[PDB]
């Protein structure tokens, strides 16, 4: 998953 | 002990329709509200969810999922075999523009249906009544019920969902779920508030009432909010400290920090120029001083990334040291050069405008303006920054409207291959680089099939290597988590791919 952080 | 649980989530979901949302923050709140097939324990191992037994066919590729008794969205409806196959279908279909289909290609038929050359009726996943899930897979997966607790697997009511096709997009009577909470408001880019749902079938051990989920994009407000007792954590998964604070909470003792399977890369779109050329690509990334990012810019003992799969990932430990050598200046200029002579240009400073984005946050910003001095000094290429909220950026990136992109990644399920499928072909939903090579698929697929363990890992690494060839990202970094909280906050489940549940969660 793409990670805000 | 409250049973009220105060956390930031930072920013707007992407979706809170299991089968679009594709990131942390999304997933940060479905992974509370929804529950899969199987679910994850506090020892990060899969177990029973929705199915109370499950049941592996013989040649290993026919899994039988039994639905528990009596478990139920929270409307009351039952949860049924039909919800998932509905839900399956429902993100696989190419009109629905899942970024996740891929994820779903483990099942036979999944992706002839969503690249439009099969059937959906085709996909074998078969509700054979209202209690029995039917799944055939392509080859033996030994993670599929990893899968099945990641969140583009989750059930969705299939009833509502084809009454209304927007039931996602608000909290409402229209938005029900059938995991250990449920979400009763979510006022668009200011919060979300879930409460535990009496129609779970696991109540008993859920101990929070509510979850009051904020939406501060402001990493020192944050901290302030917690050190004035009105959030209960400050930090990742969901949240993020403000870096020049991580001195200090290390220094009381207060700081946690944990290694995670996740990467921090500059996704470069490779049918845009520059970026086209793969000399150019090298250039930009072996000039990169990451060391000094993870010492001097961002400070939390992330390890300088020259790979794709984190060294977490077993089999893969020596991507510590990776595949390349970090500030590599000699050899960046090399490419440079190389690059520069098949434009027929002398000088870097007249290459076309490069533009440089990230998804706007401060540490992403200071990351950023580091890399640009790296790339001033080291190379002589000027970019340009800019930044874009969350969700508008990850259409930014997956439509290729970009240059270069910050991203980052976490493992969706502890296999080195959730690192690498995702640019496994040209339009995969989460790729977003314009990217394929012929060998590389090949390998990834031949992976699926290869029976021996080590055999496996080393096509993957042979992979991998063609990937870093070629350079369609640049690795800066692998992943930890840092946060403060609450020491009272015991039960939170937080395994190695940097996912929180809150599910059995309690303070003391």
């Amino acid at each position: 998953s793409r990670n805000v952080t | 002990g409250k049973t009220t649980l105060n956390i930031n989530i930072k920013t707007e979901p992407f979706s809170l329709h299991p089968g679009l949302a594709n990131d942390s923050v999304s997933g940060g709140v479905i992974r509370q509200t929804f529950e899969g097939l199987t679910r994850i324990n506090a020892d990060g191992e899969p177990e029973e969810g929705m199915a109370s037994k499950i049941e592996t066919s013989k040649d290993g590729k026919t899994y039988t999922f039994t639905i528990r008794d009596g478990v139920k969205w929270s409307n009351g409806d039952p949860v049924t075999a039909q919800d998932f196959e509905y839900a399956w279908k429902w993100a696989l279909d190419p009109n629905n523009e899942s970024q996740y289909a891929y994820q779903l290609y483990y099942i036979k038929g999944a992706e002839a249906a969503n690249t439009g050359k099969g059937s959906l009726d085709d996909v074998a996943v078969k509700a054979v009544n209202d209690k029995t899930l039917k799944v055939e897979l392509n080859n033996p997966t030994p993670y599929f019920t990893e899968l099945t607790a990641f969140y583009t697997y989750m059930p969705i009511n299939k009833k509502i969902a084809e009454k209304n096709k927007k039931w996602n997009t608000n909290a409402g009577d229209d938005y029900v779920s059938n995991g250990p909470f449920k979400m009763t408001a979510w006022k668009h880019s200011g919060s979300i508030t879930l409460e535990k749902n009496d129609q779970y079938w696991d109540k008993d051990k859920v101990k929070l009432k509510k979850i009051d989920m904020v939406m501060i994009n402001n990493n020192n407000t944050e901290l302030k909010k917690f050190q004035a007792g009105e959030l209960d954590w400050a930090g990742m998964p969901l949240g993020q400290l403000p870096t020049e604070s991580l001195p200090t909470l290390k220094k009381d003792g207060s700081l946690h920090v944990e290694p995670i399977a996740g990467v921090y890369w500059y996704k470069f779109n490779t049918e845009a120029k520059p970026l086209d050329n793969v000399n150019i690509r090298k250039a930009l990334t072996y000039s990169l001083d990451r060391q000094s990012i993870v010492k001097n810019v961002t400070q939390g003992e992330q390890i300088p990334a020259m790979a794709a799969v984190p060294p977490t990932m077993k089999g893969f430990e020596d991507n510590k040291e990776g595949y390349f050598k970090d500030n590599d200046v000699k050899t960046a200029k090399e490419y440079l050069e190389k690059g520069l002579k098949e434009m027929g240009l002398s000088k870097a400073s007249d290459l076309p405008k490069i533009k440089l984005s990230y998804n706007t946050d401060d540490a992403h910003a200071k990351i950023a303006q580091a890399v640009q001095e790296m790339w001033k000094k080291n190379l002589g290429v000027d970019v340009e920054l800019d930044n874009s909220e969350w969700n508008v950026y990850i259409d930014k990136l997956h439509s290729q409207d970009y240059q270069i992109g910050r991203m980052g990644w976490l493992g969706d399920f502890n296999d080195p291959i959730n690192f690498l499928e995702l640019f496994r072909d040209k339009n995969g939903g989460n790729n977003d680089t314009g990217w394929e090579n012929p060998e590389f698929k090949k390998l990834l697929n031949q992976s699926q099939t290869e029976t021996d363990k080590t055999k496996r890992a080393e096509l993957l690494k042979k992979a991998e290597g063609i990937f870093i060839d070629e350079m369609p990202v640049a690795p800066i970094y692998f992943y930890t988590d840092t946060w403060v909280q609450d020491e009272n906050l015991k039960g939170v489940i937080m395994p190695g791919t940097g996912e929180v549940y809150f599910r059995n969660a309690y303070f003391k």
